[PDB]
């Protein structure tokens, strides 16, 4: 059988579930909230740290540091707790009390940066901290660091291949770091040699930078409600050579479809999960895709978002 | 050594740019936009809920439009305004780039 | 590979994790928050309904009804959503907004009963609802219904057996319905024939009815903070013939040990999860168990409890 | 046909039983205890404040002791009081039995 030596080794083997009342029954949703910290990011919280060990830079005395206001903070926090590392996270002071509590319970050291400075404020402070003692501190860099797409190629991708028995046609994922999309497509297209596969990125309509990039247009990001994607730039861990297509989704489309996942499928889903499934729904309007097998990623659980507008009407 | 006279359209673009920078770029305008992105506006309206996200979009669209108007204009006063707009846009984009991830 | 036809079929195969900084390293924690609705109750939310289908009682037009203020509501809610059933839950009006929101998003119909009447108030209303149309409504009855321990015997137990390669010595589980404890022990003792196994129930010190029952004492329940266990009576789905021992845990012991699971092991844990691990810790104080392999159940994730006193600082 | 005179101890137990029933058993005392069980107790400082849990424990323990005192007493007034105590204990136990599961 299996005894895991610590919780970081429990990542993956998330289930692939057929959506019955959403779409025509060919939409297969990979539920990535079945993970140790309950998001797709668990996968990179582990291997970003695993990799750091193997490269030897992370050793006694060395502490981890990353700017993040999202799930990546939760994934790094629990892995540092399980493998015994000192963790420091930078985020803007806009972060809610409850989210702070969650990170502290996992033993993370939190540095709240100035709210108006936003996310650049946190990224700056993170660099300043590493700059104060470059020997002591280690920056994980979720947008650039290649460990991020690598697990998706080593785990996320392989699972999708195996569970579908090579019969996946379209793969749909929202892009925060791009790691999932990049790594999975890199496994299915590259390693199993299926270049047929349609990789579809999902972004918000209010920050449509992937569509702008693929059209040679200028990059013009904006604020959106889909938490976890819509970085507002082309992250280094997004490889566009693997991206066949991109579908933009409105705030309302993602929220309404997230609610459909919970009520019609029994699947707890956050906004980005509704977004990706709504893209699969838009793709089925085109009649060339109606008969094709679609695997879509479901990054987080709605429970994490319980205080937000995702739950509105009583 | 050429310099062109600004028209009403261009003088207007310069006026609006510095206005929306003073009034629509306050700290609570940015903080509000960030909290709306986290899903906690709060979405209820007892009146004046303000939808900071929407306002900030309008602020961006506006700045981007006036910037377009002033981009190739041969007047130095237009180019200084174009710089201030470009700067403001970068202030906003740096605040929300990579947020929530 | 595997494509699940609906999310209720994704239950189980929860990981068994060695606790490295808590205890001596022989405590193996089964993380039951790795489940479709993220609690050990997911297992019986599925199999209680599956069973109702197989027995034929649940058919077109028939709606589900259960009194619960706990995770069983969330487990029934998501399964009814996935298999296309109408669910009605009764709970006291003490239930918070956020928890109501969570059940409604899963499409549950919520009936809030009178706060001072408490849990009996809900149980009453549920029965009144079944009484209005006994043909239309179906009561699941988590404390009595044998499907509850059954799923733990068919899945939970086998996993503990398989993953440990028969080497589990002590099995520790907090008792809400008793289903986990009963069914797992029923698999390991009965079906794999290891009667050696020490099954340990965990209850609060403030409602210590299992200890009272094993001593022939009068049953005297009280209020406690360990959510998910401490039923305050001996539920039909707790079979005491399988229970070798019971360890009582204080509110403070559970909360402090829950905080240790998150900070020292990286494992998100609720109060009952800290309680069970604290019982394993007390068992290691006795020197006969120090070399023994301990599998302990970890029923829920601390994230569910984020607004509570579990997070005090 | 025997009846025994109650003593100071027993008359005291009868007095305390009926007091704790009007004063320490109120809807707000039971509700408070239920909410403390869910981990969300009310903050300082209110009259009849938290922990409702501790108070309700004290209330239970009290009733159980007076009931013990009055259980075998051959006086009818004692047995009626014993009933009121037994009743109150069942009121409380029905409120929290199976809660949170």
């Amino acid at each position: 059988g299996k005894i895991f030596e610590d919780n970081s080794l429990t990542i993956g083997h998330t289930p692939l579930v057929r959506l019955n009342r959403i779409g025509n029954g060919r939409i297969l949703a990979k539920v990535e909230s079945r993970n140790p910290s309950f998001s797709v990011k668990c996968r990179i919280g582990a291997n970003m740290i695993w990799d750091a060990e193997k490269r030897g830079v992370l050793k006694p005395g060395v502490e981890l540091v990353e700017p993040t206001s999202g799930n990546t903070g939760i994934a790094l926090a629990y892995v540092a707790a399980a493998r015994g590392y000192k963790l420091t996270l930078t985020m803007p002071e806009t972060m809610s009390i409850e989210r702070r509590k969650l990170l502290k319970a996992l033993g993370a050291n939190l540095v709240l940066t100035e709210g108006a400075k936003g996310m650049k404020g946190a990224i700056q402070k993170a660099e300043e901290i590493v700059a104060s003692n470059p020997e002591k501190y280690l920056l994980l860099q979720q947008f650039s660091n290649p460990a991020n797409p690598e697990i998706h190629e080593k785990t996320t991708g392989p699972e999708i291949w195996e569970d579908t028995d090579g019969q996946v046609d379209v793969f749909i994922a929202g892009v925060g770091t791009g790691g999932t999309l990049t790594g999975v497509s890199r496994y299915i297209k590259g390693t199993k040699g299926k270049t047929d596969l349609i990789s579809v990125a999902v972004e918000p309509t209010d920050s449509p930078v992937i569509a702008q990039a693929l059209a040679g247009e200028e990059i013009k990001p904006g604020p959106h409600k889909i938490q976890g994607i819509g970085a507002g730039f082309i992250p280094a861990n997004l490889d566009l050579k693997l991206v066949d297509k991109v579908i933009g989704i409105t705030n309302e489309e993602a929220i309404s479809t997230a609610r459909r996942l919970m009520e019609e499928e029994g699947i707890l889903a956050g906004i980005s999960s509704g977004a990706a499934v709504a893209a699969a729904l838009k793709l089925q309007e085109d009649e060339s895709f109606t008969n094709k097998n679609i695997v879509v990623i479901l990054p987080s659980s709605g429970e994490r978002y319980l205080s937000t507008a995702l739950f509105a009407d009583l | 050594k050429t310099v062109d006279k600004l028209n009403q359209k261009q003088e207007s673009a310069i006026k609006k740019i510095d206005n929306t920078i003073k009034n629509a770029l306050k700290d609570h305008d940015i903080i509000g936009t960030l909290k709306d992105m986290d899903g906690k506006p709060v979405p209820k309206e007892n009146g004046g809920y303000w939808d900071a996200m929407q306002e900030m979009q309008n602020t961006l669209r506006g700045l981007r439009n006036h910037a377009d108007t002033l981009k190739n204009v041969n007047n130095p006063e237009a180019q200084a305004a174009y710089g201030r707009a470009t700067d403001a846009i970068n202030k906003i984009e740096s605040a929300l780039k990579g947020y929530g991830i």
